[PDB]
RNA sequence: UUGAGCCUUGAUGUGUAGGAUAGGUGGGAGGCUUUGAAGUGUGGACGCCAGUCUGCAUGGAGCCGACCUUGAAAUACCACC
RNA sequence: CGCGGGGUGGAGCAGCCUGGUAGCUCGUCGGGCUCAUAACCCGAAGGUCGUCGGUUCAAAUCCGGCCCCCGCAACCA
RNA sequence: AAAAAUGUUCA
RNA sequence: GCCCGGAUAGCUCAGUCGGUAGAGCAGGGGAUUGAAAAUCCCCGUGUCCUUGGUUCGAUUCCGAGUCCGGGCACCA
RNA sequence: GGCGGCCCCCUGGACGAAGACUGACGCUCAGGUGCGAAAGCGUGGGGAGCAAACAGGAUUAGAUACCCUGGUAGUCCACGCCGUAAACGAUGUCGACUUGGAGGUUGUGCCCUUGAGGCGUGGCUUCCGGAGCUAACGCGUUAAGUCGACCGCCUGGGGAGUACGGCCGCAAGGUUAAAACUCAAAUGAAUUGACGGGGGCCCGCACAAGCGGUGGAGCAUGUGGUUUAAUUCGAUGCAACG
């Protein structure tokens, strides 16, 4: 526009300490409210925790993280003649984006309960059950190859 | 129009050759013919000396 | 096979396509490409970066008589001009071309009315 | 210049597994054929590129097949398709 | 008159050689877009299949009965 | 620099 | 009536000296969508016509059977 | 009007420079005569590319088009004809005069030539602009300024540069050139606003980027239509329809 536009800053989950965390209960927001959300986040982290004693929070990290969008079509003015312009995406936009894919996914996946969801879901970091394998299949398939630029 | 150099490099930037020399395009007697308006062009640059 | 070693570079950068040739010393076919043959649609098949694509594909089957340099000849308006030198030089032939041919007539025959769109 | 029928002299030989030189049957199992040392290292061959195939120098000293490995059998080697 | 072609949603046309199933294109119809509308956009409906009966489990469909319609000839002296 | 009409009479 | 060639996924067609039955296309399904499309993806279905045998797998090497097509006898 | 490679041959004009000569011998000009871009037409050749025409493909509702693929005559050459153009400086010709400025081009006189140069003076030619002229836009010493001589043409628009006829033309047509009837304007220039698929320049949930809705269903409610003795009345794109 004229100024790049943003709001307040949320805070980093606070009985795990952890700022992903805390913006994937708002991901899976429900009534408006973060409770009820906070409840589900909670039950398949332990389901996670079960078959993996180390750290289960590197297979969203990886899975996401692989994925590097770059592509859309839009047009600007070079010496007196437009082109239309391929424009690439700045790595940063490129992780905000990502964390948010994956959770999103769940509540479509013909289950009973979110648990049973993002448990079995969340646990893959490159062979994935959630949208991250299937983004990948059209992000490098576009690009430089049907991607005339940068 | 030459541009040539030596090494990967060859040509001359867009731009450079848009400011105290114009240079992007070379295809003028490959391409239609026209006289009337491309000679007033030159004329209307007698108004580009008048300051 | 033949041992080549410089293989004469033709291309012709056409808006509607970017042909690449490896040519002997007689001039003599040998091998070719364009990004037609490489694969996009039936549009994307001239653009700067199919262009550099296609330079590379070429590359690939005359291997077999060893080549190590070029004389690069561009010829015609069209793009991906410089696409296919970056292609070139980075696949173990080197330039030693200081001059290109391209042709330009002092002209004969009558170009198309062309579109007035 | 160039096809096709024979030979003669050369080259791969992949049935379930075995990476392949296990086409397939019979002959067939320890030390000289004066060459078989092996290895080191030069050259050519192949997607059997691993494996072997195949040139020459030192070595006339002695290879190494039960391979590796799988399998029901295992690969030396001589008919031979 | 006689040979031969055809009567199908409303229209222009398929399915009828070969009996079970009515489709296509067009309009019509509802609702949009638009300031309003063509254009355009989306979603419906709609045929005793020209009639009168014959055989059958089965008839727009096959064969006959009329009714126009349309077409090819109406032979030489 | 990505196709595209049309507006009954009267202050 | 013989002599040749053929029979593979919905469609259309490859192709193994005997490791395994695959492609291209249309369709559907998805990123899709100038409405709709056109652009981009992803598979799927098998005596590989029916019989058998070789066999540790064979359209995969092959007799036969049935169905089909070229070429020839063109036969009261 | 118009006229581009190179060389040759044949041939015109223009301009400046010094003198030398002629002795008003001159200027313009109805009629008339010659020249005329391009296309066309007639005769005869030639055929590369382009391309009327023409044939397909595409777009669109429709596309005798814009778009794409081809493509014939024609364009080219030799000969002849027809004679028009927004044939434009939209400015008749000739002559004489009237501020200036900068550029451009081309002759020629001169200056320690003492410079690559410095200063004159002629011919032609753009750009600017003064007075003045102009309705304004502008034109402005190469005038639309200020004068003269001579010619052509004009006298509201439509009807109409059509008809009729003559003349010219091979034709196509050209040239001359009306009238009946019909209208209250037609016309030029400039001014303001609005709008432009006009340009430049700049923002907003205008969009993008996101999130949650609606259209589906059932029910609540308004509204229209329809119906009824009445369904009282008004609101109507945003800017009427809990």
């Amino acid at each position: 526009r004229r100024r790049v536009i943003g709001q307040r800053k949320i805070l980093p989950d606070p009985k795990f300490g952890s700022e992903l965390l805390a913006k994937f209960v708002n991901i899976l927001m429900v009534d408006g409210k973060k409770s009820t959300a906070e409840s589900i986040v909670y039950s398949a982290l332990e389901t996670l925790a079960q078959r993996s004693g180390k750290s289960e929070l590197e297979a969203f990290e990886v899975a996401l993280e692989n994925v590097r969008p770059t592509v859309e079509v839009k047009s600007r003015r070079v010496g007196g003649s437009t082109y239309q312009v391929p424009v690439e995406v700045r790595p940063v936009r490129r992780n905000a984006l990502a964390m948010r894919w994956i959770v999103e996914a769940a509540r479509k996946r013909g289950d009973k309960s979110m648990a049973l969801r993002l448990a079995n879901e969340l646990s893959d970091a490159a062979e994935n059950k959630g949208t991250a394998v299937k983004k990948r299949e059209d992000v490098h398939r576009m690009a430089e190859a049907n991607k005339a630029f940068a | 129009i030459k541009v040539r150099e030596n090494e990967p490099f060859d040509v001359a930037l867009r731009r450079f050759k848009r400011s105290c020399e114009k240079a992007g395009v070379l295809a003028e007697v490959r391409r239609r013919e026209f006289y009337e308006k491309p000679t007033t062009e030159r004329k209307r640059a007698k108004a580009s000396a008048v300051k | 096979r033949k041992q080549v070693s410089d293989g004469v570079a033709h291309i012709h950068a056409s808006f509607n396509n970017t042909i690449v040739t490896i040519t002997d010393r007689q001039g003599n076919a040998l091998g070719w490409a364009t990004a037609g043959g490489s694969g996009f649609r039936g549009s994307r098949k001239s653009t700067p970066f199919a262009a550099q694509v296609a330079a590379e594909r070429c590359a690939d089957a005359v291997k077999e008589y060893g080549i190590k340099n070029l004389e690069v000849m561009v010829k015609g308006p069209g793009p991906g001009r410089e696409s296919t030198i970056r292609a070139l030089n980075a696949a173990g032939f080197r330039i030693t071309n200081i001059t290109d041919v391209t042709p330009i007539p002092h002209n004969g025959c009558r170009p198309p009315k062309k579109r007035r769109v």
